[PDB]
């Protein structure tokens, strides 16, 4: 028989299999976390440290939304949540290029953190909890991430749409106006 | 025990796994100190002269992991032969 | 004429012929050891002598289920139980890729044992007893290894299973569904 | 605190990150500076004399970022351990 | 017997065929320890004086087998040329 399934949601996995902390549903159900938007690829955790650091002695977990977690990073993270030190996600960005960016910051405002972008003179070790978003509730597969009811105001939400909404306005491609709506 | 010869320190290394927060590190990430067990007289110098080394025998030490540095087994201990001149520093 | 036959195995002998503990059955019958799951290949003493160290101390043999076991490293186990230092069987991963790590994983959740991956930050040194799984017997032949009654807890592998269940659900292809069930 | 044997000294690097103009560089552009913290009695030589250090403990020194550069955890404090070969200059006034 | 020159010390290696827990390395992993068997007179300085050695003949020694440890053939016994900086050590 027919079946109805409902909900923010983007098409990406865990990138650890081994962070699945309910193997029910073969998914990582992270309650009540913190979100870190990281523009750059990491590979290193020297620069979580700083930011690991304070999660951990907050007691919340934290899903880490980066352009990757490379091997080096991501190991250490994985023998983490392993012994539960901190409950930790990785998960790729949603998008390439400057259309990654663009939706990255849109989580950012749902979510109310900032984007740890390089590029805009950022570190990532000089991040804190104050530019992590946070969420009611956070729920990742080997295919989508979702993220339900984000912290971030409906002002600044709102303001957001406006925004996009007319740069369809704008778009004088269909391709242009696909993605955007 | 074990004697050293002219200017050599016999250390042993200390731990840690974990950094600053209780984080653990990987093996790409993650000792450099030690205790001093054994210590020699001193360096011989060109007019014959022994100068004593500035290390006692029961100093915490932070010391180079060099080329100069070799390993040892000694009572089933891991052990290290270095000279001073790989020994940078004391924690007093 | 028919046949019944009634037993966890899988196909894989005895690396060093010279473990064969009783030549009656031309086996190995390694009573209630313990049981260590690496995921990388191991080649130098090195990276065992830790945990075989632990082992030594211990008294109860040992199983080594790793991508393989290289003569170096070969060649000194078998000097070991020739003169019965240790007991140790040493015997390849069952399966390839990506299915050997799901599989290997399945092990060590009958085990109680952790799976000392290289990729996900451990090192095979930094391993002790803690991360050895255990068994009630283990029988090892030219062809086939059997563990027989793994310290598991029923909790964790009916979760392990309930996952593997749901990962033939998704499964959209015949051979998919072969292996995992 | 921390004791230096023979020549070694202990800094803290720093960082400015404005330039001539106030124009803000990027830390692809901005480090070789460093403070002073701790510094050893000096190089014994040949002779078996010792020889003492010229930067006192509280310089803001110039150094070299080299091979025999080393890294410690103090405190929880990013420091350094060079030999004195290894600092080129001092800033003062 | 044989002669050594300058700063020399002849010794014959122990030899451990175990590890820290008893278990048996092959040879590709495995010693170090030694037995002193003849000492040259010592190094000659600048001011023509001539530096005596430290070691015995007689002691184990524990020793680099670094570059400039050379090997000879002396009764059908293996035995190693070294100069005293390659010695590290004493067992007393």
């Amino acid at each position: 028989q027919d079946e109805l399934d409902v909900v923010m949601q983007f098409d990406r996995g865990y990138l650890s299999p081994y962070f699945i902390n309910k193997p029910e549903t073969g998914a990582v159900e992270l309650e009540s976390p913190f979100i870190l938007l990281a523009d750059k690829k990491i590979s290193n955790i020297r620069e979580m440290l700083p930011v690991l650091e304070a999660v951990a002695k907050a007691g919340k977990p934290l899903l880490i939304i980066a352009e990757d977690v490379e091997g080096e990073a991501l190991a250490t993270l994985v023998v983490n949540t392993m012994r539960g030190i901190v409950k930790v996600a990785a998960v790729k960005a949603p998008g390439f290029g400057d259309r990654r960016k663009a939706m990255l910051q849109d989580i950012a405002t749902l979510t109310g953190g900032t984007v740890i972008s390089e590029e805009i003179g950022m570190e990532l070790e000089k991040a804190t909890l104050e530019d992590l978003g946070q969420a009611k509730r956070v729920v990742i597969n080997k295919d989508t991430t979702t993220i339900i009811d984000g912290v971030g105001e409906e002002a600044a939400i709102q303001g957001r749409v406006a925004q996009i909404r007319q740069q369809i306005e704008e778009a004088t491609s269909d391709y242009d106006r696909e993605k955007l709506q | 025990n074990i004697r050293p010869l002219h200017d050599r320190v016999i250390v042993k290394r200390k731990e840690e796994t974990k950094s600053a927060g209780g984080i653990v590190l990987t093996g790409s990430a993650a000792s450099t100190r030690g205790e001093v067990l054994a210590v020699g007289n001193g360096r011989i110098l060109e007019n014959g002269e022994v100068k004593p080394l500035d290390v006692k025998v029961g100093d915490i030490v932070i010391f180079n992991d060099g080329y100069g540095v070799k390993s040892e087994k000694i009572d089933n201990e891991e052990v290290l032969i270095m000279s001073e001149s790989d020994i940078l520093a004391i924690v007093e």
